[PDB]
């Protein structure tokens, strides 16, 4: 069977849409968002040239950030950004304008990217006793980024991302990290690219394919609301013989429909990574894609209109440090775990750091102590239940205890 | 902690070899047992369906090994009966690919694990 | 319309540093800024004109991942 997604209602997905376009507005390198680039291309809408001017602010801030003098002629000191997971991304933008990566100034970047593979190869060792330092969906994203302009990557590269998904390694792999290894296994196996590991790739999709399947919740998500766009971006790639995918695919259309009517997509990147499938379409299709398709142009959505807001509490605990932090703090009705992050500053015996990602702001420290190798801040809510969204997303209710701990993964 | 089971043994002596995989996706795969004898090249010794249906035996073994798996405990096991000077070498646990006449990765592999030695030899006592 | 510290392309009127005006790649779509111009570690590889080292499996890859291309030449047949 295959994996298809029926069109959706115009007026849900034009929503959607609306959601991007300020941020069409955001040109600065830390608001720069090459996903959202090629969402938008891939999708039934467009942002007219707006996409042009975006496109061209990704080139000058990519390229000047990452060669010669290494800082931005506008915008000064690139502060270590883009990351090479974020170059990958870039040369998808790329693809989404029908353009391959080229000249001196795109030859450097390939191999950027090229070395931030053997880096990670490197590191995780001929042993695979090792990790990557930045994670295994990075390590798709490069190979499946490179494929798609054309570009080979070593056996012994393909190994470590084959090595995650067969039957000895170790530890589990989310849904959103095994699709996006699935997409870049696809693009190798369309391409031909290492036929020497023809048949570890053959299988490496369709254990992917089982595993995702095997993550279908009874809601009908696979794994989660937000792993499954990309879970139907790597399923919709290939047939599964002998299963029932098409099914399976109707059952997540289904609960994205839910998901959606409940405001559930509301950030960049995640509506990004949904648009292509609601327009049938995969990051698989940026090997040969149709750039010219006609897209429907966005309009700006209606202005917010603040309105008056209630006084809500929310706890906020870290058990992670001794002494351990818990608080009772108070916000608007409304506001997010980010604002309760500030007031709890503003009122002394409280500190954090963020730093921008193509997510939105991430929480790297809390009281002092910055996370380390390998570890994370995890966001909870109560009872002992992760957040499925970042502190400029989850909008708590009043009584409610937000905590966040030190984890190590 | 992969392969074990291996020895020193009188020909027509038997051995159990067992391979623990650590990852959840063993069922999803045909699995082999693989030998590298002193001085020789890869060989796939015997290979068993995902679900333990079918199996594939080279010729110079049938009758003699039996593959077997145990896709609860996430191991494979290789049943080493009448053994024969010629079985010597090292045996290693890896994927392989079901076929219709399963078939060997020898040659889409460049690492394996520590593996096994079975050493079958007269000179034993 | 861009300021004098920059290049102007001519048909999109997007604006690029000077310094990628005659460099050799096309930055503007039109081509607009090149018109009217003038021991490695053990398993790596040197390029021929740089101190660059390569991995060796990036040698005659189809990618020159030296600046001077050296590791793309000699890659044909006897
Ligand atoms: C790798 C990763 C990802 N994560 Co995190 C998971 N699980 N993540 C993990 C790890 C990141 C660390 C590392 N060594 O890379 C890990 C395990 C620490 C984790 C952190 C969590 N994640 C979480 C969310 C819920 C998930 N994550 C995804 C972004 C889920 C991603 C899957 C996806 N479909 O995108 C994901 C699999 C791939 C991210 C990536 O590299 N993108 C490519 C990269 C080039 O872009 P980038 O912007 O430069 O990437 C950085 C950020 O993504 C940041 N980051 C990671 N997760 C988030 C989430 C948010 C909201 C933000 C603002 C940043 C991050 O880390 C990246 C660099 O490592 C998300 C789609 C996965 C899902 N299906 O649930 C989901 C967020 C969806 C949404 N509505 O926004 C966090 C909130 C979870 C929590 N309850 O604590 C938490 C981060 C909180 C914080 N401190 O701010
Ligand atoms: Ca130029
Ligand atoms: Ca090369």
């Amino acid at each position: 069977e295959m994996c298809e997604i029926p069109e959706m209602d115009s007026h849900l997905v034009e929503k959607l849409g609306q959601h991007l376009l300020p941020w069409m507005d955001r040109l600065s390198l830390e608001h720069l968002n090459p996903s959202i680039y090629v969402g938008l291309r891939l999708s039934s809408l467009q942002a007219g040239t707006k996409e042009d001017l975006y496109l061209h602010s990704l080139k000058l801030g990519y390229q000047q950030c990452l060669l010669g003098s290494a800082f931005s002629e506008d915008d000064g000191d690139c502060q270590g950004k883009p990351s090479m997971g974020q170059l990958a991304l870039y040369l998808l933008a790329l693809r989404a304008n029908c353009e391959f990566v080229r000249g001196h100034k795109g030859d450097r970047l390939v191999s950027q990217l090229k070395w931030f593979l053997e880096d990670e190869k490197r590191a995780i060792g001929h042993d695979h006793k090792g990790h990557p330092h930045t994670s295994y969906y990075q390590y798709g994203l490069g190979i499946l980024a490179l494929c798609l302009h054309q570009k080979r990557v070593h056996d012994s590269v393909v190994d470590k991302l084959l090595y995650a998904v067969e039957p000895f390694h170790q530890g589990h792999h989310s849904v959103d990290t095994a699709a996006m290894a699935g997409l870049a296994f696809t693009c190798l196996k369309r391409s031909n690219f290492n036929p020497g590991r023809r048949q570890r790739i053959t299988m490496a999709i369709r254990t992917v394919r089982e595993e995702i399947l095997k993550a279908q919740t009874p809601e009908g998500h696979f794994g989660n609301v937000y792993s499954t766009p990309l879970a139907l971006q790597f399923l919709m790639t290939s047939p599964m013989r002998g299963a029932e995918l098409g099914t399976a695919c109707l059952k997540a259309r289904v609960a994205l429909l839910a998901s959606l009517q409940d405001g559930a997509f509301q950030n960049a990147l995640m509506i990004s990574q949904l648009l292509p499938v609601l327009n049938h379409k995969t990051y698989i299709d940026l090997i040969f894609p149709d750039c010219l398709a006609p897209r429907v142009m966005l309009e700006p959505a209606a202005e917010t209109i603040p309105q008056t807001q209630e006084i809500i509490s929310v706890t906020l605990q870290v058990l992670s440090l001794l002494p351990p932090y818990r608080q009772s703090i108070s916000v608007l009705a409304g506001s997010t775990v980010e604002d309760v992050l500030k007031k709890a500053h503003e009122l002394g015996g409280f500190t954090y750091e963020t730093q921008a990602s193509l997510s939105g702001p991430y929480l790297t420290s809390v009281m002092g102590k910055a996370a380390g190798e390998r570890e994370f801040w995890q966001l909870l809510r109560d009872p002992n239940t992760p957040l499925l969204q970042g502190i400029a997303d989850y909008r708590p209710k009043d009584g409610e205890t937000i905590e966040l701990r030190l984890v190590s993964w | 902690l992969v392969e074990s089971g291996g020895g020193l043994v009188q020909p027509g002596g038997s051995l159990r070899l067992s391979c623990a995989a650590s990852g959840s996706t063993f069922s999803s795969y045909a699995m082999g047992w693989y030998r590298q004898a002193p001085g020789k090249e890869c060989e796939l010794v015997a290979a068993i369906s995902r679900a333990g249906g079918s199996t594939n035996y080279a010729d110079s073994v049938k009758g003699r090994f039996t593959i077997s798996r145990d896709n609860a405990k996430n191991t494979v096991y290789l049943q080493m009966n009448s053994l024969k000077p010629e079985d010597t070498a090292v045996y290693y646990c890896n994927a392989a690919a079901e076929g219709e006449t399963n078939w060997s990765l020898c040659e889409e592999y460049d690492y394996w694990g520590k593996g096994t030695r079975v050493t079958v030899s007269s000179h034993h006592h | 319309s861009c300021p004098p510290t920059k290049f102007q392309c001519r048909t999109s009127g997007l604006c690029v540093p000077l310094t990628w005006r005659c460099d050799r790649d096309l930055d503007c779509s039109d081509g607009s800024d090149e018109e009217e111009c003038r021991a490695c570690l053990a398993g790596e590889l040197r390029c021929t004109l740089s101190d660059d080292c390569i991995p060796l499996t990036w040698r005659c890859d189809g990618h020159p991942d030296c600046p001077d291309s050296s590791d793309e030449l000699g890659c044909g047949t006897n």
